[PDB]
């Protein structure tokens, strides 16, 4: 079920965006997608890092310190090669500031090695106070 | 390496 | 002349132009970007709404939503390479259909090759979402 | 079938 694995993941990545953000690596491979708001120094939307080396390293200079989340909305389908893609709509909050609202999308790809694991080949997500 | 089910 | 291969910033930009034009102008037509194993949904009653599948299913739900004098405001399009040379779109922005409220909304797009022909991609995922629906 | 592009 595409439904099923799609937001028992949006539960693990924020679960653990929360506990142990420094961890958050292991969802990702060498040829993931990562961006996570942030402007320019124009003031436009930033740019997105590749691979579990540069994702990692995009995390931890993010400083994600006691982060909540109340997700208000999970929709996953299946794509081409047994893919998941995740939508994902809910308020985040870092270093205990305000809940800001977001738009989010998860693209899950087979790791091919094991029975039914999937890895995050595609991270999208954006801040609507940034945009809007 | 990623989340498992 | 022959240009290079498009990134996916590109395909996934000049497809949400074309997707929202012809949704303004020609919305019955809008099937075509459609094939037997794609997804759409829009959500709205009465429980947001499930998925449906194929170009006739598409086809049956976009002309039950009406969209008459549609106007979208973009501000902003995310593309990728996502897996098996797809592109996956995320779209943040404005939509009035039939002369009403401006909604601000959240679409996720996945273009697959179709094969077939020299770099031509179709609709595999169509995920639209009312924010106000929602939050 | 899709869009040309």
């Amino acid at each position: 079920s595409p439904l099923l694995v799609g937001r028992e993941f949006v539960r693990q990545y924020y679960t653990l965006l929360n506990q142990a953000p420094d961890m958050l690596h292991r969802f990702y491979g060498k040829n993931s997608s990562y961006v996570h708001g942030g402007l320019d120094s124009n003031g436009k939307p930033a740019d997105a890092v590749y691979g579990q080396k540069e994702i990692h390293r995009k995390v931890m200079s993010q400083n994600f310190t006691n982060c909540h989340t109340k997700i208000r909305h999970v929709d996953a389908h299946a794509t081409l090669n047994d893919g998941v893609v995740v939508q994902v709509m809910g308020l985040l909050s870092n270093n205990n500031q305000a809940l800001r609202r977001f738009m989010q999308t998860f693209v899950l790809a087979p790791e091919g090695s094991v029975a039914n694991k999937f890895y995050v080949h595609n991270d999208i997500f954006r801040y609507q106070d940034e945009v809007f | 390496s990623g989340f498992s089910f």
